[PDB]
């Protein structure tokens, strides 16, 4: 139901998160899931008017429902306490089944110096796993980025794969002593020997990074760390 | 006040274990509760719910909405490893227009039993040959756990299950790396007490 | 004029030898014309115009609104009489009685609740229902009441009032 | 419906005239409480039920899903707008005329619709704003309303008054006349 | 405490 599944932001500048609600749902409901904690009323609207807005914390907080449709919750002068999962649910008024959506994860940041784009690399089974187990295990390595905001898939002959996929349910500090440290992130696919033996199929590994955007002022010689995907392939070897 | 206050803490079981993730609210009048799951990589949905009193069953899970406690415990008698995800239990009320309340999560990950376990420590190489090499510790009993390296420069994963869905197997496994020209992949995962069969190729 | 467009909701409980026989109606108005109607003795919503059709039939759709709606009965109208036991309910106020002359008498019984009164005249230890013309209850808006009772007279007299938070029935003398 | 106590535990009104609302409960036809929507309080119109507590929030709620039923209809009904009532007014006194007694005067304004109204007090032809007060817009089962005004005063022998309604249903302002 | 009726929202 929400367009951007994660966004970041510089301190002190606003941000802008959109929902589209499911087709003819009157009613919205707006919350936001801190850390370690559960989901927490924002602002409901019942069509094209808002009918409460008591969990909005402070004045810097405001969402907007032209048209009965789209929503808008606008953060102004964001702070690095505003970094949350911000949900979006839609229903037809109580005691009807309400949807939740998937959620858009805002991290807020204090310095655009410490945003750094993943490095993917895929590496190929081991020849002592093929002949002791019969199956090969392929490694995806991201390394070096910030914030954590990476999706990570698999796709074999082109299209993305689900069954034998194991990627890492937390991220990995590079240093774990830094409050801003670079992250790093493994996944696993696990295919028949036969099907890696083969010289015809193709294994690609993807990775999602969401970064700075247009209205983010940068100003250093290394390349501006845009929302990108940097992807690393591999062909069956015989 | 209208209050959920839930379990804690990270719940750990086994394949075919039984769980319980005790649920209490207050609230001021009559409310409805509701149990939600939030699978991994996926966002909410409502798994359950009860609308009056000594009255949800879904997936095998059961929860019974009890005003003598003020309880809507959650109860399933044998857990699968697919309910490895976190359980919200929510509350809304007759004046609260479909707002919910929710509680602090309660993670919970269920353990696969390995029936055919053959550990190993494998070596891989970059399919650019550039970078480095990184170990796969795999194929080990979920009663081993991974530690992390003493090395500044070596960099060592958790566990992870991973399904083969074409055969109905399921196995775990851990990554580590090091840029280091002395990675070794039998000094690795040294701080770890591993499997003594733990095949070295 | 300028053209208005008015939305009533009135979500009214029904009482009747207290709790004994409790009925909740809630009516859902456009200008004028209620258009949908819960009824507690109904069970269901029901459209009292076609322009509530949808409403109505939407509504009786989903087992959870019905099933808050039924609830209502105890839950609403039942909880709050309990709080008027003690507030509303017990409300009393005595009534001040004056009479004053402007071949007419007018015994001016004011500021008073409950409503439940009753005003005799009688001239001479005698009820006079003859001659005796009694202006509707009047509503001051403040919980409070009075009333005024008019005597045809041709020259004591005296003017009875009962009320329930009277411990004996006023009597006050003309002449 | 006949009954011995009637309570209407939600007087809801929204009107897209100057977008106004209003939140009351009644009981025997007198207003327990309002919800002020501009202030979010509720305001208690006895004081025996200061002791409780009601959320004004709910009434904000409430009074916006009005709002949205409104809006349908206004579409679905091809715009049928409120159709304007002739209301009747009455002027009395609260207790019995005596010359420099404390009193209060009591204009009545019945059969109101749509709910907008102004009422004044004119003291000699000129108008009296200080010590005056009103109730809300008081439901009835015809579906329109009827409000109250007050004027506190010491009554004396020079000086007669006038209630000044104005109403869309009314081809000039009404008033009405009192003295001691 | 004084407990009110909401109205439900047209689909
Ligand atoms: C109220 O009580 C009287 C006698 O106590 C009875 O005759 C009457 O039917 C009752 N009213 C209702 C609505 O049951
Ligand atoms: C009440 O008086 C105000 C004074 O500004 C005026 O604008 C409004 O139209 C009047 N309302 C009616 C119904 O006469």
């Amino acid at each position: 139901m929400q367009t951007p599944s994660n966004k970041v932001t510089e301190k002190g500048k606003y941000v802008e998160l959109r929902c589209d609600p499911i087709s003819g749902h009157t009613a919205l409901y707006w919350y936001r899931q801190s850390l370690g904690q559960g989901p927490e009323f924002l602002i409901y609207f019942q069509g094209t008017g808002a009918a409460d807005d008591s969990g909005l914390p402070n004045d810097r907080f405001f969402a907007v429902r032209p048209e009965g449709s789209v929503s808008t919750l606008k953060i102004q002068r964001t702070e690095r306490g505003d970094s949350a999962v911000y949900l979006c649910a839609s229903s037809q008024g109580q005691d009807t089944e309400a949807f939740f959506g998937q959620g858009t994860r805002l991290t807020v940041v204090e310095d655009l110096n410490k945003v750094f784009p993943p490095e993917v690399a895929v590496f190929e089974p081991s020849e002592a796993e093929i002949s002791h187990t019969q199956k090969a295990t392929l490694v995806c390595l991201a390394t070096g980025f910030f914030p954590d905001h990476v999706e990570l898939s698999w796709w074999v002959n082109g299209k993305e794969v689900h069954s034998g996929v194991c990627t890492d349910p937390q991220p990995l500090k590079e240093q774990p002593a830094l409050n801003d440290s670079r992250y790093a992130l493994s996944s696993r696919l696990r295919v028949s020997a036969t099907f890696w033996q083969n010289p015809r199929n193709h294994f690609r590994c993807q990775v999602q990074f969401y970064g700075l955007s247009e209205n983010d002022e940068w100003t250093q010689d290394r390349a501006k760390p845009v929302t990108q995907i940097v992807s690393a392939e591999a062909w069956g070897r015989a | 006040m209208n209050s959920v206050t839930q379990m804690e803490g990270p719940v750990t079981l086994s394949e075919e274990a039984f769980l319980t993730i005790n649920c209490t609210y207050t609230a001021t009048g009559y409310p409805s509760l509701f149990w939600y799951v939030q699978y991994p990589g996926e966002g909410l949905q409502l798994l359950l719910k009860a609308t009056k009193a000594d009255d949800g069953s879904n997936k095998g899970f059961e929860a019974t909405y009890r005003k003598e406690t003020t309880s809507f415990h959650l109860e399933k008698g044998s857990v699968q490893v697919s309910d490895s995800a976190v359980y919200f239990c929510a509350l809304s009320g007759g004046t609260s227009y479909g707002k919910l309340t929710f509680g602090q999560g309660t993670i919970l990950t269920v353990h696969p039993n390995i029936q055919n376990p053959d550990p190993a420590v494998y070596q891989l190489r970059d399919s650019k040959s550039s970078d480095k090499s990184v170990c796969l510790f795999t194929d080990f009993d979920s009663q081993t756990n991974v530690s992390q390296s003493k090395d500044s420069d070596v960099y060592i994963t958790d566990k992870c299950v991973l399904d083969m869905r074409s055969m109905d197997f399921k196995s775990n496994s851990a990554v580590a790396w090091s840029n280091k020209s002395d990675f070794a992949c039998a000094n690795a995962f040294n701080n770890s007490i591993i499997p003594e069969d733990t095949f070295f190729p | 004029s300028p053209e208005d467009f008015v939305y009533q909701f009135k979500g009214m409980c029904y009482f009747t030898n207290g709790t004994e026989r409790v009925r909740l109606v809630s009516r859902s108005i456009y200008n004028r014309e209620e258009i949908v109607r819960f009824d507690s003795d109904v069970g269901e919503f029901r459209a009292v115009t076609l322009l509530g059709l949808p409403a109505a039939e939407y509504w009786n759709s989903q087992k959870d609104i019905l099933e808050r709606k039924r609830a209502a009965v105890d839950r609403v109208c039942r909880h709050n009489y309990q709080l008027e036991l003690r507030t509303t309910l017990q409300r009393r106020v005595e009534p001040t009685v004056t009479i004053s002359p402007s071949n007419l008498l007018v015994c001016s019984v004011t500021d008073f609740y409950p409503a439940q009164i009753k005003v005799r005249w009688f001239r001479n230890d005698q009820e006079e229902t003859a001659g005796v013309v009694s202006t509707p209850l009047i509503r001051n808006g403040d919980w409070t009441f009075q009333i005024l009772v008019m005597l045809e007279m041709t020259p004591v007299y005296t003017c009875h009032v009962e009320h329930p938070s009277l411990q004996s029935p006023i009597t006050v003398e003309w002449r | 419906i006949v009954a011995d106590h009637v309570a209407s535990y939600g007087v809801n009104l929204y009107q897209s005239y100057g977008p106004s609302g209003q939140y009351t409960h009644e009981f025997d036809g007198d207003e327990q409480f309002y919800v002020d929507l501009g202030r979010k309080e509720t305001v208690w119109c006895l004081p025996v039920l200061r002791q409780f507590r009601f959320d004004p929030q709910f009434a904000l709620t409430n009074i916006a899903v009005l709002k949205h039923n409104l809006n349908s209809l206004i579409k679905r009904s091809n715009s049928t707008a409120a159709t304007n009532e002739v209301p009747e007014v009455t002027v009395f006194s609260k207790s019995p005329v005596t010359l420099g007694q404390p009193n209060i005067l009591i204009c009545l304004v019945d059969n109101i619709f749509p709910p907008v109204v102004n009422i004044t007090w004119l003291s000699n032809g000129h108008s009296v704003t200080e010590g005056v007060s009103e109730t809300s817009f008081l439901s009835k089962s015809d579906h329109s309303f009827f409000k109250i005004s007050y004027l506190t005063l010491l009554p004396s022998a020079e000086e007669s008054y006038d209630c000044k309604v104005e109403h869309w249903g009314l081809d000039k302002p009404l008033l009405k006349h009192w003295e001691p | 405490q004084p407990f009110p009726q909401p109205e439900q929202p047209f689909p």
